[PDB]
């Protein structure tokens, strides 16, 4: 069956592939909301409404209906029963028909496995409640008006037609015709919440027959909305017969994107469970899939992952594994290793395109430019090829930052020069911070913040960092008046409410997805992995210190250079941190010990001398001389 | 400045009980993150933004060549621009709008106060960008919604909802709601924005600021509220800043309509033209209520500390570094049990609590319920090793840590009498290798646990044990786990994102148990690993590092968290102990160099080294 689903994926229509792509993207982003109809509940053998209509017809008319119930009859017959026999008989029949316990069908679990932001259901049963409780998913269940204000969570299970949690009374649910007539008057808050959720999320309709009253009401409401001011909801159709082309065209022009289960797979006309499971699995199994078949798709996907990083001058290689969601290990020497890429290998394909010009030539012009940009990015970031194809690799490092080289004359010359763009303003603010003029540095960073999303977040972090260093310098001096007390008061007023921990959370989710690797700059977690690394090889080297037996020192040096290049070329004030300086000092001490061992059986370079002169104290140099 | 603070405290002490309750509810909603500010035009006028009556005057002058003799009525404010839009061209209307509104104005301190109140969303009828500028400066990013299309593609979860539009697209009358026509067809032209505003109002606590009681938007919202079911909504708060005190009849009439009114003129005395004074008075009252500057008596610090601590009663042990997050960095909790005032600007409630603890006579003055709450707080603080302030031995109570395997088996065999007993049983089974039984027990607890902190911890531990089972299966390839069990756990754990586990909890839990969020993180010991660098300095650090290690171990074992068995924690323990011993050896060598004739390890250090160090690591320790 799974390979049958894979075959269906192979024969999937292009539009269905796109619809599954958007559904999976919304599920990943947490903006997916599932609109569950009555078919899903029926799959669990829940008492259908027509049985209740039959019971009311027998109770009042005395005989079952000879023919078939029309759409209005389903609401009129219960209304007639309510009017004539009264409320008590209606509630009694509702109780004796609905107080049954039914197992949750696998469709409920498949819906929950998609991680929906909300579940809007017209069902009055607790089947979705039971499924959520079993799976351990917490949903604030809203079935009355007072439940909207008393919601206990930000994720809602919205029963727009109510349920029987309060009791098995007809007042708690929307069943008869009068309930549907006064629904807007009786349920203003619930209807408003449903409309808001539909507007602000991606809606997938499952369990509806494309002719249900609720579906047409939502379509009518959507009709009033401004053109192209909303996202078209998805409708999963599970009817046995394939949908007609004319009906599909009519409903798609009305604001629906229809995925027909009968079109994807062939099944018996009574096998509704198969029809539901086909689409649910095809949605679930596409979560891991990246829909990558051809080379241009590889280029487009890698460009989508990498292009936000084009704002940054340099990117740590170890951070790249976070960019690709741990699909590949990006080692510090420029080699890539398959780590968790279960699907088609897009990095292998990218390297194959890079090495041979023939496959690079057979690309679209847009894709050709994207591949050229990716090639420049990877060459400038030191990524060479995969581990198997990698040959001799040299440890060549360069840092293109005036602050690192201490070009203080050029530093001030560029400082005095008028800035051209916001990137020049960012570099000038970093230069001001490096030049000891933290006052003008803070002012320029605030100006960049105001004039501004990578630069905005980076400037916010840098402004907080210089505020912290200003506070530390003032405390040290008073524990000389470099800063006026007015400036201290203003910066304290501006910065005391600001919290650096939740700055990343207070960012657009597009930024939080594209620039995840930047979050580490908020705290010292940025230096975590390397630090841990810096420890273990140390011990390992110390072992190789005594027993006398790529090189560990090479990995340590490459991680050191990657950190330095990322922190300096990106103009981040974290270069002034005590923890960063301690990390550099420890790395250099370990490297020098390894050099001392290797000499009696590598050499000091310019960048090494700069690092030692900047990050070492006199006592550490004395210890290095002694050892 | 200080006189203003004293006056504010005096006003709060003489505040009416109804206003006090309103302030308490507003502060509680702000703490819970359910607060939303409905910003009126008064806040914009506080920044000298061009008022609408000036635009009406300009339109009247262009229409008739002379300003109107007298005063416009309420209908004229919307009619005269409509008459100009009709009889004159739309281009002239847009040009006048551009000439009057394309100005740069600073953000008044009221914007800063509103943002410092931490609102979930900000709904505004203003078409200016002053609130946008304030949010941009303060670092809190808001999804600015000012058109129909902005609702669909909302970047963040918090909205700067301009229900009347703005001039971001351009200084065009079509992008804003100014004319009478725009108000008439507002529902037809702004369905999504109106629905979003109504949903936010229903689902949040709304505080109205910058509005008059007779404002058009206020009355329209009250009319919509009238349609709602009785007691099905929270009554919005209304900050009234008019120079004259509100009449009692108007007050009761509007309170019956659903508005809880805090009247600025009734609180403080101010000049007729000093609107900013009244706005600042109300906003600062709210803020210093949030900042605990108005806590002036005992049995009230007890209530605050109890509200902060009582959710932690479920947890067995709390890290000292966690108490910093519990009180929002108000106090530094040193590992040696000493407390230091760090960032709180209000009353020193911790100092008062310790003074109550020291002297029994002051403790006796508390109320009976407050006395019992203080007793519980004292038991909690002495159990967690918090003694007193700065100016005034490790012990881990866990059978798993000491390796009392027989006792763990005996405890497993007995019948559990509570959910916490089931949690301890599951952790003991995990430590004993019975990982399938541990997973089943954690699943059962998750089923039967819906405070809900045990539920969250059981979810965390179940994910951790599932990861442990997966890694054991990968490394083994014996069949310790049946393939049916592996398939079942894979089907249960597929698309299970632990990163969203904390966010899926109730927001009351997310506020009470912030300190547990780090348990859902992939890495949670990066801070301590980073501060381990102080032991490598060659120029107390060792004792604080050791005490923090002990704190982490006690928290992870007493609270029965499976993350103690992972490679990251073992690595942290190994690094910390190795660095401590190496630093002690370096100190001994330096002393013998400078003097010519260090680390004292105990039972817990021996257990840590035995459990977490490999043979190679101990060999390296001996060699170095």
């Amino acid at each position: 069956y799974g390979e049958k689903l894979k075959e269906v994926f192979l024969m999937l229509d292009n539009n269905v592939v796109e619809c599954i792509k958007e559904i999976t993207e919304s599920s990943r982003n947490g903006k997916l909301v599932f609109f569950v109809g009555a078919g899903v509940s029926t799959l669990s053998d829940y008492p259908q409404w027509w049985r209740l209509v039959d019971k009311y017809h027998e109770e009042l008319y005395g005989s079952p209906k000879k023919g078939n119930y029309s759409s209005d009859e389903y609401l009129r017959i219960p209304q007639i029963f309510y009017n004539v026999k009264g409320e008590m008989a209606f509630d009694g029949i509702l109780k004796d028909f609905f107080q049954v316990d039914k197992p949750t069908n696998p469709i409920h679990d498949k819906i929950l496995a998609m991680n929906p932001a909300h579940v809007i259901t017209t069902n009055y049963d607790n089947l979705i409640d039971t499924a959520c409780w079993k799976r351990g998913k917490y949903f604030s269940v809203i079935s009355a008006e007072e439940d909207v204000a008393n919601a206990t969570s930000s994720r809602y299970l919205l029963k727009v037609h109510g349920d029987f949690r309060k009791g098995f009374k007809g007042e708690n649910v929307v069943l008869k015709e009068d309930d549907y007539l006064n629904y807007d008057q009786n349920y203003p808050l619930i209807s408003n919440l449903m409309k808001t959720i539909i507007a602000t999320h991606t809606i997938v309709f499952i369990g509806y027959g494309l002719g249900d009253y609720n579906i047409n009401m939502l379509l009518n409401w959507v009709r009033k909305l401004q053109k192209d001011s909303f996202h078209k909801p998805f409708f999963i159709r599970t009817d046995p017969s394939p949908i007609e082309n004319e009906t599909l065209i009519y409903y798609e022009n009305k604001g629906l994107r229809i995925i027909d289960a009968a079109s994807l797979i062939d099944s018996n006309e009574y096998d509704y469970l198969e029809r539901y499971s086909a689409v649910m699995d095809l949605l679930i199994e596409s979560q891991e899939n990246k829909f990558i078949t051809k080379d241009d798709e590889v280029i487009d996907y890698i460009y989508g992952k990498i292009s936000p990083l084009f704002a940054l001058q340099y990117i740590r290689k170890i951070d790249l594994k976070h960019v690709f969601e741990y699909d590949y290990h990006f080692e510090v020497n420029g080699t890539v290793v398959r780590h968790k890429n279960k699907g088609f290998g897009y990095m292998e394909r990218f390297f194959e395109l890079k090495e041979s010009c023939d496959e690079r030539s057979k690309l679209s012009k847009k894709q050709y430019e994207r591949f050229n940009a990716l090639f420049n990015f990877f060459e400038k970031n030191g990524v060479i090829c995969m581990a198997k194809d990698a040959g001799t690799l040299n440890t060549s490092i360069e840092i293109n930052s005036l602050a690192y080289h201490g070009k203080y004359d050029v530093m001030k010359k560029f400082i005095e020069e008028q800035s051209v763009s916001i990137e020049d303003d960012y570099k000038k603010a970093f230069f001001l911070a490096c030049l000891g003029r933290w006052e003008e540095s803070y002012d320029l960073y605030s100006n960049i913040i105001l004039n501004s999303g990578c630069v905005y977040y980076l400037s916010q972090i840098n402004r907080y960092r210089i505020y912290q260093s200003i506070t530390q310098a003032v405390t040290q001096f008073n524990g000389y008046k470099p800063f006026t007390d007015e400036f201290l008061a203003r910066i304290e007023r501006e910065m005391t409410n600001f919290n650096i921990d939740d700055l990343f959370n207070g960012m657009p989710f597009e930024f939080q997805k594209k620039y995840k690797i930047l979050e580490f700059l908020s705290d010292n977690q940025f230096l975590y992995d390397d630090t841990v690394k810096l420890f273990e090889l140390t011990n390992k080297v110390r072992s190789e210190m005594s027993e006398g037996s790529m090189s560990s020192d090479i990995v340590v040096l490459l991680r050191l250079y990657d950190n330095l290049r990322f922190l300096y070329e990106n103009c981040l004030w974290s270069v002034s941190f005590h923890e960063f300086h301690q990390y550099i000092r420890n790395s250099m001490s370990l490297l020098i010990e390894k050099a001392e061992y290797e000499r009696t059986r590598f050499f000091m370079e310019y960048y090494d001398f700069v690092n030692i002169s900047r990050h070492f104290k006199i006592d550490d140099i004395k210890n290095l001389e002694r050892s | 400045s200080k006189r203003y603070g004293e006056k504010l405290k005096e006003v709060f002490l003489m505040l009416d009980n109804n206003v006090v309750e309103c302030i308490k509810e507003i502060t509680e909603s702000s703490r819970n993150g359910k607060l939303v500010f409905f910003v009126g035009a008064g806040v914009s006028t506080l920044s000298d933004y061009p008022q609408w009556w000036r635009l009406v005057d300009k339109y009247h002058e262009e229409l008739y060549g002379s300003p109107k003799k007298g005063n416009y009525s309420s209908d004229e404010y919307l009619r005269i621009p409509q008459i100009f839009y009709n009889v004159k061209g739309e281009m002239a209307f847009d040009g006048i709008l551009k000439d009057f509104f394309q100005v740069d104005k600073p953000t008044n301190p009221i914007h800063d106060k509103i943002l410092a109140m931490n609102p979930a969303h900000v709904i505004t009828t203003n078409y200016d960008n002053l609130i946008d500028t304030a949010c941009w400066k303060r670092g809190k990013y808001f999804s600015v919604i000012s058109a129909e299309e902005d609702v669909a593609n909302a970047t963040s979860s918090r909205y700067l909802l301009k229900v009347h539009g703005d001039f971001r697209k351009g200084f065009k009358g079509e992008n804003v709601v100014l004319k009478e026509d725009d108000y008439l067809n507002y529902d037809q032209n702004y369905p999504l924005i109106s629905n979003l505003m109504k949903t936010i109002i229903a689902t949040h606590t709304i505080v109205f600021i910058g509005y008059g009681l007779g404002d058009y938007n206020i009355n329209m919202l009250l009319n919509w509220v009238r349609k709602l079911q009785k007691d099905s909504f929270h009554k919005p708060f209304f900050i009234r800043t008019d120079p004259s005190p509100i009449e009692n009849e108007t007050l009761i009439y509007y309170e019956n309509k659903g508005l809880r009114i805090i009247d600025a003129a009734s609180l403080i005395d101010s000049n007729e033209y000093d609107y900013l004074e009244r706005y600042s008075a109300v906003m600062d009252l709210l803020i210093e209520s949030q900042e605990n500057k108005f806590i002036t008596k005992d049995d009230e610090v007890i209530d605050y500390i109890y509200g902060k601590i009582s959710p932690l009663f479920a947890l067995q042990y709390i890290r000292k570094i966690d108490l910093k997050h519990v009180f929002e960095y108000d106090y530094h909790f040193e590992v040696n049990g000493t407390v230091v005032r760090h960032k709180n600007k209000g009353f020193g409630y911790m100092e008062r609590f310790f003074e109550l603890k020291e002297s029994c006579d002051e403790r006796s003055k508390l109320s009976k319920k407050q006395y019992e709450r203080f007793n519980a707080l004292f038991n909690f603080f002495e159990k967690n090793g918090v003694i007193c302030m700065a100016k005034d031995s490790i012990e881990i109570n866990s059978l798993a840590y000491h390796g009392k395997y027989d006792v763990m088996k005996k405890f497993i065999e007995e019948q559990s009498v509570s959910i916490e007993d089931d949690y301890k049983k599951a952790f003991f089974l995990a430590c004993l290798g019975r990982w399938e039984e541990s997973y089943d027990l954690y699943s059962n607890i998750i089923l039967n646990s819906i405070n809900g902190c045990v539920y969250y911890l059981s979810q965390i531990n179940r994910y951790r044990i599932y990861q442990s089972i997966t890694q054991a299966v990968t490394q083994f390839n014996y069949k310790p786990f049946t393939d049916e069990f592996l398939a079942r756990i894979e089907r249960e754990m597929t698309n299970f994102n632990i990163d969203d586990l904390f966010n899926g909890m109730p927001f009351e839990f997310q506020k009470k148990y912030k300190i547990l969020e780090f348990l859902s993180d992939n890495q949670f010991l990066y801070d301590d690993t980073v501060k381990l660098f102080e032991l490598t300095n060659k120029v107390s650090s060792d004792i604080v590092v050791l005490l923090r290690l002990y704190d982490n171990l006690r928290f992870l074992y007493e609270n029965c968290l499976w993350s103690v068995s992972f490679h990251e924690f073992h690595q942290y323990i190994r690094n910390s102990m190795s660095l401590l011993i190496e630093k002690a050896e370096y100190e001994r060598t330096r002393d013998i160099d400078e003097l010519g004739f260090g680390f004292f390890m105990e039972y817990y250090d021996f257990v840590n080294i035995s459990r977490h160090f490999k043979i190679d690591d101990i060999k390296n320790l001996e060699r170095s």
